[PDB]
């Protein structure tokens, strides 16, 4: 139950690891949320860029009220996609070097 | 050396 | 649509309650509840759970540092408490009522007047800053401040702000609330508030009571030290190391690392007991688990954490991997974790780590500034632990989560080298090895701890026995042991669902897939090691041993091998030159053989007819012992360097490796007949063999051309894997399954490959000092039968001995001494081709057990025999005692001369110590050296390091922070005081590292440097084959040879483009394939007329020639003269030869079989 | 003949010229065979295999051998089980030495051409009879009642 490119493989590195059985099923419940965490941070990567489209349109008709508004609620749409890419890209190198370290020895 | 000693 | 958000939008139904702000008015999450965290994570303070390796891993997790609060202490980031102020010159903040009071509180003066800075003490600055509630005076001038729950506005310093009083370090004992209410401090149950913020025990409750270890003896006193009750002498020199207490049961655990073994006793006496006395040679450190009335102990001989019974029984090991110097643990059974400390581990750093009390999920506690942690106790109602440092000098105290780092003591003036701790209301009991005493502190900072009943050796365990000391709680295995088959182990809380268990298995079974039925294990990796002989899973999932280890002082563990119908495991110490059987689980042991062992290199059992196989390298001969009765037979003699055998029983064979010069690999029927070499070409030092018994090959390994090759049980088709990539002196070898795992001695490592080619190589376990050999335990395979095994009558009706023997037959066989009758079934003995011999010869004394001993080792108060034979009965009826012992003056105990007055009394009448004069003579010492007030001379460098050098703690005397460091020292900022010699040793020895800032490496030309610059290595391993080097600078750019081609110093075979030493061409032994090196052109070799000259080439005296000796190294000297009777007195270049001709490849070109085509050895195409 | 085969009761030479009395008395056997009492050397396997080849019994002596129960075994001598229908079918099938297979159940008879050697219920084909072979383990084969003089 995968979609997401970068999960795919972790899975299937996962499964050549070091995991015991426990630690491989409570691996699968975590990747799970990874998954969310990226499709959350995917939803608003589309909506940084219609926001600025939405931003640009708005800034060319010329309303101070409507660009102050948009830009508003723009700078704040930001710090969602922004913190969220930290979160995901932590939590990638977490799950990464885990199962890196697994298949060292 | 070889020697187990 | 959707999930309709609090301002209309369709908000997706997995966003809302996902720990996130997700609606644009804030209020996706409102309406739902949460999940808990589980014990293996961190709830931050939102009720978002994150992993527990995350806490403090420097990164910010929650928007909120709520897992980054401060778990470095001693920082930067003051920002001081009310009523406190910072003195400019140093990172310090003193309160205001010391502040400019007329004395220095700031050490270094910076809160009084400094002229030579221009500061004074002053107050005008109140007049101008106009001061909201208060002034006072400092360096700077009149300084604003305001009343207590408010500290000064940073903004302006004129306005103050309202502040938490429950923030300031110490402001109550365990916990306080009411903020707004101001702050008042909470005692739990069974403590009530006296003096205020001071919680003190019940009266309900018995009289607190301190047990701890003096050195030598388990003492007892109460909290104010007016009393001292010796609870428990050790007996045989023995050493209380580390002390615990169950109180419901009103028990002390201790254990005694010197006697080695662990003991309980009752608190008033009496009811003294061993509890464990097997594989515990160095139980360093203990802690019951009173809420399932367990014995959590460390054990640091074979590093480990094992769990007993309160009575001894049902052993289990949970924590073994990565443990390299374990020292402290303790735990907290409320809750369900364990914290244990590793000064050392194999990795490298030092920590101090938490886990479930099953050691299921491990976090790194503290890495930062760790150093050398040395003990560990915990608050048990403030959730926090404390831990001490022998190396950095500190004691200091961090949550169960490890986030609020705080230090009580530091300094080499106060600690100077604590080792135990332990703690009851509000004082810290620690004892520290430099200052020989147990002390006193409060938990919270303490300027000086003082002093509790000084002592005249190290003290070595502390601990606080109070009711309230061990909490009142739930056990989950209480519920009929909550089902668990053998041993229920508690767990955190949270763990197995809410269960707060796991059920564990004893030593010799397994947890099935219900995790809660315990089988019979079948199959495990049973290696040896010089320390021990240890038995691992062959997975490397789990890292436990699965058998007790065998263990013994004197140690020198190398033939090993297994009989898993009883589930017995032999093995030969080669130290005490003695052969034993051990069962799996510790419990019985034996000794097979002890008599005339020199050095019994590798062992192997016959698991059919149950004989057991062993060769011996000083004897150079083999040996197969009967196990049913103890005959003993030599059946093969005469070798030169006999290592590893190997016997095949339902086959027939035993094989054999010897690597001398013309090393080769034999075999020979079970009897020890047809003994013909096998493989004895281009080989050399054959260390190891082993049988694929699925497919019926024989593999072996070669330490000399580093490689693993395997053929037929008759020497045909041989083959060689591939190249293994770091095995650079492989020693032993066994085959399980599709993996062959190799031992490496340059590596100390076990290392695993596929059978078929080598490939993807695996380090099992690396770091074993001395790690020989190994063997794959397996109860499927001692299976099967032959004739010697038939069930209608015993044993191939052979009396003594029956050995199987090639095409499924059986032969039998008669001990030493012993004749086979015309039957070939019956023996009888023989007196005149084997006489009788006695268990040795004249200056040696017969133990019981078969060992002898140089005779003047009897009486001298030392087990030599190891069965005590030797020391029986010394010193009465004209037994005598040796000079080298010492007599006790009433006779009938004899005692080792360095036993005599050396301030133990051994001897039962105390003669050993009576009338013992002084050794106050007339010397001086060194004048580069410092003397001891125990007269014992140490260099002048090792005074004030904080170090008990003098063992009498004289060099560490004095050494208060007002002073220097002597003109030949380096000082660590407020730390210690310590030698140059640990200037850029390579590792920090200062608190801060100024011993090692920024200085650079001058490596020897003796030595290699590494690219990287982080380390020299000596010029020894530069192009060996092992990365020595972090960056395998090393071993890159070294010599190859030409493709296909070997160096200028080596000789090629023809036949295969094998490369052999130079040497080895014109030697008179074919070292190739189809004797290449050999060949027509070769110059022979003779020797002097007083010499003869042996088959393989060798000169041996005139007189030796049948001497009775191997002089010739082939039996050519014996084996040709018995006539000693009784008395009483072309494809390519061409070479000529007398009829045909040899064709000879060029070098890198082999030749074909046929004798005139030539193939080119590089596989580059042409 | 093989080496093998020197007096190791079987006749492999035809006239007992191997089994000849005057060099096994001497002759010692192989370490991989064992010995019967008499000293005549057998095959090792032979032991406790329900058959008397040491021709003293000693290969058989002393061997635990397997109990069973009647619906496989009517406790033939030698130890053997053997199956019900099997037992007092009208041929030997677990060599008793006094062929006991058979003989326990008296009162059976069998028509011609299967002769029923001696008064016990056995009726061996007829082609045994005078083939030079005693095979129908009672002394009907070659003993004077037949193949005497008439064939
Ligand atoms: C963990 O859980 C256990 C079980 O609940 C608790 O054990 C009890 O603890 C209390 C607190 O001390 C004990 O109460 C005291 O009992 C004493 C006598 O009991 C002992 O002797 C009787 C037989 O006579 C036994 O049955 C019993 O097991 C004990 O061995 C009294 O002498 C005490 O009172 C005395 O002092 C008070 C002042 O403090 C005076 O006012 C009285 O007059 C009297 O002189 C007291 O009542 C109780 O006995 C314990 N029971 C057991 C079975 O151990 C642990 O305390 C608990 N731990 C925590 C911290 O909660
Ligand atoms: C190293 O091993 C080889 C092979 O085992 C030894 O060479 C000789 O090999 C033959 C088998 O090929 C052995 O048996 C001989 O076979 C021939 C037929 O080919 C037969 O006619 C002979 O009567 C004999 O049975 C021979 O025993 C073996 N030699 C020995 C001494 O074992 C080679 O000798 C070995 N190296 C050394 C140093 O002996
Ligand atoms: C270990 O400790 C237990 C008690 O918990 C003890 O029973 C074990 O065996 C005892 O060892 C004594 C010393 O070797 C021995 O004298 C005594 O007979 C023996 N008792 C029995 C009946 O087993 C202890 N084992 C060892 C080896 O110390
Ligand atoms: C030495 O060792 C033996 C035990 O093997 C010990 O019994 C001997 O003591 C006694 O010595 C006596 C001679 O003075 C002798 O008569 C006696 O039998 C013997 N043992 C007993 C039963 O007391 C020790 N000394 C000697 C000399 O062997
Ligand atoms: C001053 C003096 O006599 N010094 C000496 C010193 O030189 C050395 O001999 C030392 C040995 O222990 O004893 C003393
Ligand atoms: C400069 C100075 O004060 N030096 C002294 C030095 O002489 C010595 O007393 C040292 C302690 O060993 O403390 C300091
Ligand atoms: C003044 O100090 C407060 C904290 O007490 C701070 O939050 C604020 O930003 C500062 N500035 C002003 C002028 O309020
Ligand atoms: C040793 O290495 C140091 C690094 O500071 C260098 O300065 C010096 O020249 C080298 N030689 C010696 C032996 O001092
Ligand atoms: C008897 O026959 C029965 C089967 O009907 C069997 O269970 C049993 O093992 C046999 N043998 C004995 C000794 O009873
Ligand atoms: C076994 O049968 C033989 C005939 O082959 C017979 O001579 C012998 O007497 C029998 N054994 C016994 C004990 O009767
Ligand atoms: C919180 O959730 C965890 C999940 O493992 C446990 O169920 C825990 O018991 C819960 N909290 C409490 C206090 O019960
Ligand atoms: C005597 O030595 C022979 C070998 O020479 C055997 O090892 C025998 O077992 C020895 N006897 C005793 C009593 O140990
Ligand atoms: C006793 O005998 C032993 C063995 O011979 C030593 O010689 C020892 O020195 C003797 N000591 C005395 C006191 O006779
Ligand atoms: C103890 O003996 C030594 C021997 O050199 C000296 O005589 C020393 O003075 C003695 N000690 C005392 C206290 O007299
Ligand atoms: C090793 O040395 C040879 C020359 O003897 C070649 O330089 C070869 O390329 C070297 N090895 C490798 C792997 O490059
Ligand atoms: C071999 O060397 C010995 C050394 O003593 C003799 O010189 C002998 O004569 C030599 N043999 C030959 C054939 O020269
Ligand atoms: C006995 O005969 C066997 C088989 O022929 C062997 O020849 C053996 O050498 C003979 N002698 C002995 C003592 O067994
Ligand atoms: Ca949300
Ligand atoms: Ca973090
Ligand atoms: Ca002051
Ligand atoms: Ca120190
Ligand atoms: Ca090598
Ligand atoms: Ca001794
Ligand atoms: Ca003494
Ligand atoms: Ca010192
Ligand atoms: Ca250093
Ligand atoms: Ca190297
Ligand atoms: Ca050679
Ligand atoms: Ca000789
Ligand atoms: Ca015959
Ligand atoms: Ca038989
Ligand atoms: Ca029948
Ligand atoms: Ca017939």
């Amino acid at each position: 139950e995968f979609e997401e490119p970068r999960v795919i493989d972790l899975w299937d590195l996962a499964q050549s690891a070091n995991f015991t059985e426990k630690e491989l099923e409570s691996f699968r419940e975590e990747l799970k949320h990874f998954e969310a965490k990226i499709e959350k941070h995917n939803h608003y990567q589309k909506q940084l860029e219609i926001s600025h489209q939405k931003l640009k349109h708005v800034e060319s008709i010329g309303d101070p009220e409507h660009i102050s508004r948009n830009k508003e609620k723009y700078v704040l749409l930001e710090e969602k996609t922004k913190e969220l890419g930290y979160k995901v890209k932590k939590h990638l190198q977490d799950l990464s070097s885990r199962v890196s370290r697994a298949r060292h020895n | 050396x070889n020697x187990x000693x | 649509k959707e999930f309709e958000c609090g301002s209309g939008e369709c908000i997706l139904r997995a966003y809302v309650c996902d720990h996130d702000n997700d609606c644009e008015d804030n209020s996706d999450e409102r309406n739902c509840n949460y999940d808990t965290c589980g014990g293996h994570q961190f709830t931050c303070s939102n009720g978002q759970c994150i992993n527990q390796n995350w806490v403090c891993d420097g990164d910010d997790d929650c928007q909120d540092s709520g897992d980054e609060d401060g778990c470095e202490s001693n920082q930067s980031h003051h920002r001081c408490y009310p009523r406190e102020w910072a003195c400019p010159g140093s990172g310090r903040c003193i309160s205001i009522d010391k502040v400019c009071d007329g004395v220095p509180d700031c050490p270094e003066g910076d809160d009084e007047n400094n002229v030579t800075s221009g500061r004074t003490c002053g107050m005008g600055v109140c007049s101008v800053l106009n001061c909201e509630y208060q002034c006072h005076q400092t360096p700077f001038g009149g300084e604003c401040f305001c009343p207590p729950g408010h500290i000064i506005n940073s903004n302006d310093s004129r306005t103050c702000i309202d502040f938490d009083d429950c923030q300031i370090w110490g402001i109550c004992d365990q916990k306080c609330e009411n903020r707004q209410g101001r702050h008042q401090c909470l005692c739990e149950e069974g403590y009530i508030l006296e003096r205020g913020q001071h919680c003190k025990s019940s009266d309900s409750f018995s009289a607190a009571s301190v047990i701890f270890s003096n050195g030598r003896d388990l003492l007892v006193g109460d909290l104010h030290g007016r009393n001292f009750r010796i609870l428990a002498e050790s007996k045989n020199r023995g050493m209380v190391m580390g002390v615990d207490f169950h109180y419901q049961k009103h028990r002390v655990f201790w254990t005694d690392p010197m006697q080695e073994k662990v003991f309980s006793t009752d608190i008033n006496g009496l009811n003294t007991q061993e509890i464990l006395n097997v594989s515990v040679d160095t139980p360093e450190n203990l802690a019951v688990d009173w809420i399932n009335n367990k014995l959590y102990l460390v054990e640091t001989k074979v590093n480990r954490i094992d769990v007993v019974n309160l009575e001894g029984n049902q052993r289990v090991t949970l924590i073994t991997e990565n443990l390299g110097h374990p020292r402290g643990i303790a735990l907290d059974p409320t809750v369900g974790y364990l914290f244990f400390s590793d000064w050392g581990s194999l990795s490298g750093q030092p920590k101090v780590e938490r886990a479930f009390m099953d050691g299921s999920n491990r976090k790194d506690l503290v890495t930062t500034k760790v150093g050398w942690p040395a003990g560990i106790t915990l608050d048990l109602v403030s959730k926090r632990v404390y831990w001490v440092d022998s190396r950095y000098d500190y004691i200091e105290t961090v949550t169960y989560d490890g986030i609020q780092r705080k230090t009580v003591a530091r300094g080499g003036s106060l600690v100077p080298h604590p080792f135990g701790i332990s703690l009851f209301e509000e004082h810290v009991f620690f004892t520290d090895w430099t200052k020989m005493a147990v002390m006193k502190a409060s938990k919270f900072t303490e300027t000086n701890p003082q002093v509790y009943h000084q002592s005249s050796l190290r003290p070595h365990g502390v601990t606080v026995y109070h009711a309230l000391r061990q909490p009142n709680a739930t056990n989950p295995c209480g519920s009929n042991n909550g089902g668990c088959a053998q041993v229920c182990v508690l767990s955190h809380r949270t763990d197995n669902g809410g269960l707060g268990y796991r059920c564990k298995c004893e030593f010799g079974f397994e947890l099935d897939d219900d995790e809660h039925r315990c089988v019979a294990v079948k199959n495990f990796l049973l290696f040896s090691s010089k320390t021990a002989v240890r038995g691992i899973p062959f997975t490397l999932s789990t890292q436990e041993d699965v058998m007790v280890p065998v263990t013994g002082s004197p140690s020198f563990f190398v033939g090993i091998d297994f009989d898993a119908q009883h589930s017995t495991v032999f093995y030969s110490d080669l130290s005490k030159d003695i052969i034993y059987k051990q069962k799996i689980d510790g419990t019985g042991k034996e000794v097979i053989t002890a008599n005339r062992l020199e050095s019994v290199e590798c062992l192997t059992f016959d698991w059919i007819s149950r004989n057991l196989y062993w060769t011996d390298g000083g004897l150079k001969s083999v040996t197969v012992l009967r196990l049913a009765d103890k005959s003993r037979r030599q059946i093969i003699s005469n070798l030169n360097n006999p290592r590893s055998i190997v016997v095949h029983p339902t086959a027939g064979y035993m094989f054999l490796s010897d690597w001398f010069r013309p090393a080769k690999i034999m075999r020979a029927w079970s009897d020890g007949s047809h003994l013909m070499p096998i493989v004895n070409t281009s080989l050399g030092w054959p260390n190891g063999l082993a049988i694929d018994w699925s497919a019926s090959r024989l593999y072996w390994v070669d330490a000399f051309f580093d490689k693993i090759e395997h053929s037929t049980l008759d020497g045909l088709d041989r083959k060689r894997l591939g190249h293994v990539d770091q095995m650079t002196h492989p020693f032993g070898l066994t085959v399980f399954k599709d993996n062959v795992f190799i031992t490496d001695w340059r590596l100390g490592a076990i290392i695993r490959v596929r059978k078929s080619d080598g490939g993807d190589m695996t380090v099992i376990r690396r770091g074993i000092s001395s790690v020989m050999h190994v063997k794959a335990y397996d109860a499927d395979l001692q299976t099967g039968s032959n004739y010697c095994s038939q069930t209608t009558h015993a044993n191939g009706d052979c009396s003594h001995f029956c050995f199987p023997v090639p095409n499924f037959q059986r032969v039998c066989g008669c001990p030493y001494g012993m004749k086979l009758q015309r039957d070939q079934m019956t023996c009888e003995g023989d007196p005149a081709r084997e006489p009788p011999t006695q268990q040795c010869g004249s200056l040696s004394f017969p133990c019981n057990n078969g060992k002898c001993v140089p005779s003047f080792f009897r009486c001298d108060g030392v087990d030599d025999c190891h069965d005590n034979s030797d020391e029986h009965q010394c010193g009465v009826f004209n037994n005598t005692c040796s000079p080298s012992a010492f007599a006790c003056v009433r006779g009938g105990q004899c005692i080792p001369g360095q036993w005599h007055c050396d301030r133990q009394n051994d001897c039962l009448d105390g003669s050993d110590e009576q009338n013992c004069p002084t050794h106050a003579t007339s010397s001086t010492c060194p004048s580069t050296s410092f003397t001891c007030d125990n007269h014992v001379c140490i260099p002048k460098d090792w005074v004030c390091d904080t170090d008990n050098d003098c063992s009498d703690g004289s060099d560490e005397k004095n050494c208060q922070a007002s002073g220097t460091c002597q003109p030949t020292q380096f000082r660590c900022p407020d730390h210690r005081c310590i030698s140059p010699l640990y200037v850029c040793d390579g590792d920090k020895d200062c608190a801060d590292g100024s011993d090692e800032a920024g200085c650079v490496l001058n490596c020897t030309s003796a030595q290699f440097k590494c690219a990287d610059g982080s380390s020299c290595i000596n010029s020894r391993y530069r192009c060996d084959g092992v990365y020595d080097c972090r960056d395998n600078s090393d071993e890159a750019g070294c010599p190859t040879r030409p493709p296909g081609m070997c160096h200028l110093d080596e000789f090629q075979c023809q036949g295969d483009g094998t490369c052999i030493p130079n040497t080895w061409e014109c030697d008179g032994h074919p070292d190739c394939i189809h004797g290449s090196d050999e060949h027509t052109g070769c110059v022979p070799k003779t020797c002097s007329p007083t010499h003869f000259l042996c088959d393989n080439g060798n000169c041996i005296y005139k007189a030796w020639i049948c001497d009775g000796d191997n002089d010739c190294r082939d039996m050519s000297d014996e084996k040709d003269c018995p006539t000693q009777p009784f008395h009483c007195p072309c494809s390519q270049k061409c070479e000529n030869v007398v009829g045909s001709y040899i064709c000879k490849c060029a070098p890198g070109y082999i030749r074909e079989p046929d004798g005139k085509s030539c193939r080119q050895n590089s596989n580059i195409e042409p």
